[PDB]
RNA sequence: AAGCUUGAGUCUCGUAGAGGGGGGUAGAAUUCCAGGUGUAGCGGUGAAAUGCGUAGAGAUCUGGAGGAAUACCGGUGGCGAAGGCGGCCCCCUGGACGAAGACUGACGCUCAGGUGCGAAAGCGUGGGGAGCAAACAGGAUUAGAUACCCUGGUAGUCCACGCCGUAAACGAUGUCGACUUGGAGGUUGUGCCCUUGAGGCGUGGCUUCCGGAGCUAACGCGUUAAGUCGACCGCCUGGGGA
RNA sequence: ACUAUGGUUUUUAUU
RNA sequence: GUUUAUUAAAAACACAGCACUGUGCAAACACGAAAGUGGACGUAUACGGUGUGACGCCUGCCCGGUGCCGGAAGGUUAAU
């Protein structure tokens, strides 16, 4: 990737490149590891703003 | 019946002839057989813009249940005087009357 | 719908007993009662169809009471008609 | 109302017709008939100058009250009529102190209802409350601008003038030819729309209605003489240039004025 | 959903043009954002918040 | 010809919705008109030209005129039988659901014939005309073109009132009845949280993705099934011709 | 996401 | 229905309808040295003028030219 901006910013937020597909895919959907860490211990972490 | 709050802007230098329109608004909702519950006072107070060379409009707010088959009937008597824009009923929202 | 007014005035004369919520005869009357309630919401433009079908859907199941009510017990239901508004 | 018929003989095709059960059966009343007296369309020679000119049968008029000023008597509708000269539709009124009056018809107003005149009057058709107390979006009725001059605007079926924009002591008004008139609120002002709006619903029909009329039909100028048309002929049926009235001159594309005296009068251009 | 006439809440969610501030940038929820508007909207209808700067 | 009940229904107080129908009322960007301030470019592409100005366009300022959908929120979200349905505000309305009592007493299901209803365009009388646009005047294009591309633009989309009944009308799954097997999200009630809490952990409704029994040639369907058979209807028996 | 072109359109082969 | 009174009665003339074009009402229009007269107590589906002919279903191509209107600068050009 690649896509245009539409937001100006000077210094990026490494958003959408290699965090984002490489990796990012195909390790984290549906059960996958599973146990408590990519859900349950996310549902536990406190945000000071949605989220 | 329902209830409604109904704002609706004066021209602050008719405050004076208010108790007279106020006379027979509670005449044509106790005609109605509906109840009134405030009817008094919500202030003269200052726009987010002006209107008719002027910047503040005067605000009575009614608090009323009425039976709302009529209450756009009841509209007009807002609508054909010139001393008032903008008129809405405003309906329950948590009303000034509950069942007590 | 049907306000609690006509809802009253149908259950405390279609009755035989103190508040008597079920006897098909005030099934039928509470349906013959939510037509009057219709007054006003029907009949007005070609454009709506939902409450000449709601009339159609109050008609059919007042047909299915009735269909029952002269098949089991014929009485109530040559009776009925005499204190309910219905053909003339 | 309006009734039509399927074909059922000879010629007796489909047919239209417009009906009122609410129209009054009887006579107008006489001593507000009047005979509508014509000089005889003769010009300054003694001779007639308008061609195919004629109709109606009598044309008699029934007066109609244009000129009256009252307040706080109350009136009552008697009557729905007709008059010979015009589409707009009378109505008889009662006075209840009291006088019988033709009045310019009210729409939204029946035989055998009340109204009240000026200031102490509801904003009802036909109770002529003044035209300084109404808001804009009222519906004013026949109006008179020229004080006493008699029923300006709003003469026909259905029609009515409404009220847009007040300006302190004055007031302008929204005309069917698309003017923006204002005025300084002095003005006749019933109150509502004029007459019944059926008038639309009539077809004329069979061609013999035309002598009721008195309108006879325009001919076609290839179907004349070269002597009493310009376009007379000739059978190569042609004419070799630009048509033309039967007097010889030339009218399309051709845009004719005189009035250069009514500029601070005129307000709006209909587009 | 509950009030529209105390305006201190309002004025928080709107700018001094007096255009909405996007709930993306105000740690607001959405569905609160979708009602936010409405009580800004009746309160514009009261003449107490302004509609547009034109004006 | 009567009785019962776990089918199917009645009444009271609460829960969510761009579902439908009617009235009250604001915005954003685009388009014309008048006079100012008055200048040489303004318009369109993959490319190019017609357009548009020297008789003064484009733009900008204060007015006047005027149309269509309501843009953001808008979602791996609601609601509607579906086709479809988003600015605020007020009434009326079919279904779905929380929950404590009391009343019917098989009142249930399907359906030939019949009958109800448009995303669209077509019939048509009078209004409307800014987006976009078949038709259409042109620019072209090219060897050619009637097309791709571009300037302008009618029917039509819009309004009142009626006819037409169209489509891939695709949710690929007739309408009804009772079963089966786990996980995870969203959305809406409800019990309890000194609410890590765009909530949590159970329990009712809806629904989406993953996935098991069974069924399938294959996609997969997967409790809202392409599964299990029970009611009733519509329809079929090599392809083309049709 | 990172720079325009559009047409002609094999016959025997297989004994 | 109107039509060659005495050789010619039809297939011509015209109606709801389609379209162009003049008219916002002191209208347009016709007549008028002048008073005025009609249009008209009508008012845009109302009025004036010309084509085409109800109904049903359609509406080719051409603006070089003559005519007509718009664009208004310039030229020639009379009264002055």
């Amino acid at each position: 990737i690649k896509v245009r901006e539409n937001e100006p910013f000077d210094v990026a937020l490494r958003r959408f490149k290699r965090s984002c597909e490489k990796a990012g895919v195909l390790a984290e959907v549906r059960r996958r590891e599973f146990y408590e860490k990519p859900t349950t211990e996310r549902k536990r972490a406190k945000a000071s703003a949605v989220k | 019946m329902r209830h409604y709050e109904i704002v609706f802007m004066v021209h602050p230098d008719q405050s004076e002839q208010v108790p007279g329109m106020i006379e027979r608004y509670t005449a044509a909702i106790t005609g109605a057989e509906g109840k009134i519950h405030r009817l008094e006072d919500w202030g003269r107070r200052q726009l987010a813009y002006p209107i008719n060379k002027l910047h503040k409009a005067h605000y009575v707010l009614m608090n009323v249940e009425a039976p709302q088959e009529v209450i756009d009937e009841l509209e007009t008597t807002f609508r054909f005087n010139d001393a008032v824009i903008r008129s809405m009923v405003m309906r329950t929202k948590h009303a000034v009357t509950e069942a007590s | 719908s049907l306000s609690t007014e006509a809802t009253a005035k149908i259950v405390s004369e279609f009755g035989r007993d103190a508040n008597d919520t079920g006897s098909t005869e005030v099934q039928v009357a509470l349906l013959t009662a939510q037509i009057n309630h219709l007054q006003g919401h029907f009949a007005e433009h070609k454009k709506d169809h939902h409450s000449r079908r709601g009339l159609l859907r109050m008609v059919s199941q007042r047909r299915k009471l009735l269909d029952y009510l002269k098949r089991k017990d014929v009485a109530r239901y040559t009776q009925l008609i005499e204190r309910l508004g219905l053909r003339r | 109302a309006v009734v039509k018929c399927k074909p059922t003989s000879p010629g007796r095709r489909h047919v239209v017709k417009v009906v009122n059960p609410e129209l009054h059966k009887g006579k107008p009343f006489a001593p507000l008939l009047e005979k509508n007296s014509k000089s005889g369309g003769r010009n300054n020679n003694g001779r007639i100058t308008t061609r195919h000119i004629g109709g109606g049968h009598k044309q008699a008029y029934r007066i109609v009250d244009f000129k009256r000023n009252k307040d706080g008597i109350p009136a009552v509708v008697e009557r729905l009529e007709y008059d010979p000269n015009r589409s707009a539709n009378i109505a008889l009124v009662l006075y209840k102190d009291g006088e019988r009056r033709y009045i310019l018809a009210p729409k939204g107003l029946k035989a055998g209802d009340q109204i009240q005149s000026g200031v102490d009057a509801a904003i009802k058709p036909g109770n002529t409350l003044p035209m300084r107390n109404i808001p804009v979006g009222s519906t004013v009725h026949n109006v008179e601008m020229k004080p006493g001059k008699g029923g300006q605007l709003a003469r026909s079926a259905g029609t009515y003038v409404q009220i847009v924009a007040r300006d302190g002591a004055y007031v302008t008004l929204r005309l069917r030819s698309g003017e923006m008139r204002k005025v300084e609120a002095d003005c006749r002002a019933t109150l509502g729309e004029v007459g019944n709006a059926e008038h639309m619903l009539r077809v004329l029909g069979k061609a013999g209605a035309a002598r009721w009329r008195g309108v006879r039909p325009t001919v076609r100028g290839t179907a004349m003489n070269p002597v009493d048309h310009p376009h007379g002929g000739g059978e190569g049926r042609n004419f070799g240039k630009h048509p033309v009235t039967p007097w010889g001159v030339q009218t399309k594309g051709k845009k004719t004025r005189s009035n250069k005296r009514t500029d601070k009068f005129i307000v709006r251009r209909r587009s | 959903e509950i009030d529209y006439k105390d305006i201190a809440t309002l004025k928080n969610y709107i700018t001094e043009s007096g255009k909405i501030v996007p709930s993306r940038i105000t740690g607001t929820r959405a569905k609160y954002q979708r009602q936010l508007a409405r009580a800004i909207k009746r309160a514009r209808y009261l003449s107490l918040l302004p509609y547009t700067d034109r004006h």
